[PDB]
Parts: C-alpha cells; sequence; structure tokens
C-alpha cells in the first residue's frame, strides 16, 4: 500500500468547527507519517495517553479517528481523560480508557476578529453530562425551574448554546486554540493504517 | 394592563432616612423575587440602584437598602443628601416573559438653602 | 468599559416607521439579553420589549404586539428596533439597556444607552 493518510485535510483546514458540533473523520486504509506532527515546533500541546509520543509511527493501528475543535486556551486542559468542567462534560467527553493523543495550538491569527468572532459556539446548559464520545447538536430550550418551557425561550427557559466571541486582545487564556484529537484502537483485528516501515 | 402602584412623592430633610414603597399583585412582586429599583435623573439615563430584591451593584453606596415583604417591596435611603433628588422606579417581573415598571416616586430633599 | 450608542433623534410623520439602533462595544455582544424601554414626556418609564442578541428570539408586551419588531446583527454587533404605524401618543425617548445576568434574562438593566428622541407630528 502507498496511500498517504489525509492529515492535511484536518490539520490545515480553513475553519475546523464549533465545539458542540465537532466533526469526526475516519482515517483508514492509508499510511500515516507522524514526523510532520511531533516535529512541527508549533503545537503548544502534544499530550499522548496510552502511547509514547515518540514511537507512535512504528506500531500499526486498526483505524484512527480525528476530531476537531476550536476552544478557549485555558480550557485545553479539560480535553484530557477524567478531567471535568464546562466543555469536558457538556460538549466533548473523553473516555477514561483513552488511547489517543490530544494536539492543540494557538490560532488567534485566523480565528479572531477586531470586532469580534461570534462564530464559534459551545453548549452551556444541559440536563445531564455527556456520555463518552457523544455529540449533541440539538438546540432545544433548556427548561429550568418547574414551569414547562413549551419551546419559547425567556424567563427560566435558556438558550443552550453560547458564543466564545474571540478578539485579538485577550490573554493567552482567552484566545482561540485549535484542537485535534486522534483516537486509536489497539484491537485484535488486522491493522490497516500505519506509518512507513520498509 | 397590569400596573405597580407607588406613592406620588416622598420627602426628607438632609441626613435622615426616607422610604419608598412599591405595591403590586401577588403574581408580580409576591410571586417572584425579582424586584429591582432604578434611579432616574433629568438629562441622564436611569441608573440601576439595586437588583434582585436586596443586592447592590458595584458602585452604589451602602445608603440604599431594599427589602420585600408579602406583596410590597420597599427601598430605604439613609443619610439622605442633596444629590438624591430624582425619580425612583420599581421594575418587577410580571409573568409571561414581561417586566413592568412602577409609576415612580420623585424624592425631594426638602430643606434647601 | 462597555458602551452602548444609539441612533440620533428622529422626526416622523404619523403613520410611518422608526428604526432605532443600539451598537454595543466593550463586552461579549452575545450573552447578555437586551431590553427596550420607553419614556414619554412627563409619563415615567415604560418597559416595551426584550430581545436576545444571541439566538434572535424576542418577546413584547401585549400593548405593542403586532407593531414592534426587534432584530440583531452580530456581524457589526448591533440591535435594531422597528416601530411601525406611529401615532401622536408615541413621541418619547427610547432606551436600549443591557441585562445583568449572563446568558439569562432577569430584568436587571445595569447598563443603559444614551436615549434616542423620536417625535411624531404633522408639522415640518
Ligand atoms: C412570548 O411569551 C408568551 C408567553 O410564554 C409563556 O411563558 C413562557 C415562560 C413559557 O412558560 C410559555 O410556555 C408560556 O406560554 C408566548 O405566549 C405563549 O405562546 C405559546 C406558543 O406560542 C402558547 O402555547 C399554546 O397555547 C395554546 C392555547 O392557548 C391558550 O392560552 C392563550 C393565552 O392565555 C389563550 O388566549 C387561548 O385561548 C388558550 O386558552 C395551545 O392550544 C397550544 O398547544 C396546541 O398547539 C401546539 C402547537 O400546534 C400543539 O403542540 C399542542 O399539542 C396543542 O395542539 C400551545 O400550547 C401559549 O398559550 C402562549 N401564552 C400566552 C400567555 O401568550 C408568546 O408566544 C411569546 N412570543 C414570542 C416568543 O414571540
Ligand atoms: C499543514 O501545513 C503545515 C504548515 O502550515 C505543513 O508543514 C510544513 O510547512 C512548511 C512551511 O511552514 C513547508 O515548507 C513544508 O512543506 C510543510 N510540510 C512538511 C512535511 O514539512 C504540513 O505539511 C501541512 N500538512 C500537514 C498534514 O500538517
Amino acid at each position: 500500500i502507498t496511500n498517504l493518510c489525509p492529515f492535511g485535510e484536518v490539520f490545515n483546514a480553513t475553519r475546523f468547527a464549533s465545539v458542540y458540533a465537532w466533526n469526526r473523520k475516519r482515517i483508514s486504509n492509508c499510511v500515516a507519517d507522524y514526523s510532520v506532527l511531533y516535529n512541527s515546533a508549533s503545537f503548544s500541546t502534544f499530550k499522548c495517553y496510552g502511547v509514547s509520543p515518540t514511537k507512535l509511527n512504528d506500531l500499526c493501528f486498526t483505524n484512527v479517528y480525528a476530531d476537531s475543535f476550536v476552544i478557549r486556551g485555558d480550557e485545553v486542559r479539560q480535553i484530557a481523560p477524567g478531567q471535568t468542567g464546562k466543555i469536558a462534560d457538556y460538549n466533548y467527553k473523553l473516555p477514561d480508557d483513552f488511547t489517543g493523543c490530544v494536539i492543540a495550538w494557538n490560532s488567534n491569527n485566523l480565528d479572531s476578529k477586531v470586532g469580534g468572532n461570534y462564530n464559534y459556539l459551545y453548549r452551556l446548559f444541559r440536563k445531564s453530562n455527556l456520555k463518552p464520545f457523544e455529540r449533541d447538536i440539538s438546540t432545544e430550550i433548556y427548561q429550568a425551574g418547574s414551569t414547562p418551557c413549551n419551546g419559547v425561550e425567556g424567563f427560566n427557559c435558556y438558550f443552550p448554546l453560547q458564543s466564545y466571541g474571540f478578539q485579538p486582545t485577550n490573554g493567552v487564556g482567552y484566545q482561540p486554540y485549535r484542537v485535534v484529537v486522534l483516537s486509536f484502537e489497539l484491537l485484535h483485528a488486522p491493522a490497516t493504517v500505519c506509518g512507513p516501515k520498509k | 394592563q397590569l400596573v405597580l402602584t407607588q406613592p406620588p412623592s416622598a420627602s426628607g430633610s438632609p441626613g435622615q432616612s426616607v422610604t419608598i414603597s412599591c405595591t403590586g399583585t401577588s403574581s408580580d412582586v409576591g410571586g417572584y423575587n425579582y424586584v429591582s429599583w432604578y434611579q432616574h435623573h433629568p438629562g441622564k439615563a436611569p441608573k440601576l440602584m439595586i437588583y434582585e430584591v436586596s443586592k447592590r451593584p458595584s458602585g452604589v453606596p451602602d445608603r440604599f437598602s431594599g427589602s420585600k415583604s408579602g406583596n410590597t417591596a420597599s427601598l430605604t435611603v439613609s443619610g439622605l443628601q442633596a444629590e438624591d433628588e430624582a425619580d425612583y422606579y420599581c421594575n418587577s417581573y410580571a409573568g409571561n416573559n414581561n417586566w413592568v415598571f412602577g409609576t415612580g416616586t420623585k424624592v425631594t430633599v426638602l430643606g434647601q438653602p | 468599559q462597555v458602551q452602548l450608542v444609539q441612533s440620533g433623534a428622529e422626526v416622523k410623520k404619523p403613520g410611518a416607521s422608526v428604526t432605532v439602533s443600539c451598537k454595543a462595544s466593550g463586552f461579549l455582544f452575545t450573552g447578555y439579553y437586551m431590553h427596550w424601554v420607553r419614556q414619554a414626556p412627563g409619563q415615567g418609564l415604560e418597559w416595551m420589549g426584550w430581545i436576545n442578541p444571541n439566538s434572535g428570539a424576542s418577546n413584547y408586551t401585549r400593548k405593542f404586539q403586532g407593531r414592534v419588531t426587534m432584530t440583531r446583527d452580530t456581524s457589526i454587533s448591533a440591535t435594531y428596533m422597528k416601530l411601525s404605524r406611529l401615532t401622536s401618543d408615541d413621541t418619547a425617548v427610547y432606551y436600549c439597556a443591557r441585562d445583568l445576568a449572563f446568558s439569562m434574562v432577569r430584568g436587571a438593566l445595569d447598563y443603559w444607552g444614551q436615549g434616542t428622541l423620536v417625535t411624531v407630528s404633522s408639522a415640518s
């Protein structure tokens, strides 16, 4: 096999996504070279769980899943297994048995506007915590209190989504951060995606 | 249409305390604990004196104190001084996603040299 | 610091439409509900309506139902209010106020605009 895994379509896309509606891409039947990844000298965070971030280009995986986000910098630590917070349980939940790698880099030069970038959203209110690897794109009105909310927002009926509204003047903890999560699977099935060996 | 009743006017010499009462139906003031008080000067936009029922936004002094009992809210101003001449309004939630303002009270410092 | 700027004073003939704008700066535009209030000459304050600058939802009082429409424009961070079918009893000063709570509506109007004077009359 000689196909090259399409990391460019996910690591260099113009606009990635909103956190609450993160898109997932299935990488399989291809050859992935990780030299460009861990030796880019541009990723602020390259935290690998369950695998050594240096020898990941020599063991073969059954398939890979690439997930994208644009989040707030100070919230990046919430994208680790076990950690909980505002986006770790209402927007994106990682299983405690994770075996992937979380990559994150600051992108205030592409995902910020002087007036304000009200184009990236995250879920603020939800009835219960998200299950591991679950999406929730429904915009149903969050019924707080006791009186039913018949579909019209107002008093005691909140709108679940909220906007980050990035600006190119906030601190490093309030600037955009592009995040890519690579989930592997060390199953017993015959592997089909992995880096060049011989 | 619903209306919140307030006294036509209130007065007090500089130094003592004055009180303003805002009365409404049980579904306006008694039903919910959201009764804010605003101060309005001539030629300036109204300023939020207190919100919720007793909380004070940052900036206002300790003179203003609000409290609600039964179906009537009340705002008390202590240490009244000459700069308190203004119209005070009570805003309350009235159900069906609607807020209602009171008629307002024009507070007069009485003793002016 | 925050800042809300309204459109200039307007004069309209009876039976027309007035579009008053409120531009917000210095804070997260979407996340604080906006309220529109009115004060007629010597009549005290009067709460008109409520608009959400995030989802575009809004609600009014039965008095103004069918006459007032509120819109948002997050591209320039502005809130527009359109009052149609004016009458001599509508000349007043209109204020746009920012709610206090975050992503919720509670009626605490901490920050206020400057007030736009709208006058309706048959004169020039
Ligand atoms: C602005 O807010 C208004 C008030 O909203 C209330 O407060 C919020 C916080 C929530 O609690 C909300 O549930 C409250 O209604 C809002 O007005 C409300 O609008 C909804 C839907 O738009 C109405 O629900 C419908 O009610 C009718 C019956 O109406 C009765 O009440 C009115 C008012 O008292 C009377 O005039 C009538 O004669 C009736 O007695 C139901 O028949 C209907 O259900 C049927 O239809 C739906 C949809 O087809 C079906 O799914 C059902 O199975 C039924 O077949 C709805 O339930 C609500 O009555 C109305 N209340 C009031 C007081 O106006 C207004 O819409 C908001 N405006 C905006 C957002 O622009
Ligand atoms: C994604 O873009 C990056 C750069 O934006 C690519 O990385 C290298 O970038 C330098 C210049 O910064 C180029 O000279 C190289 O040709 C790029 N490639 C390599 C392998 O060094 C990167 O290749 C792009 N694709 C991926 C999957 O990251």
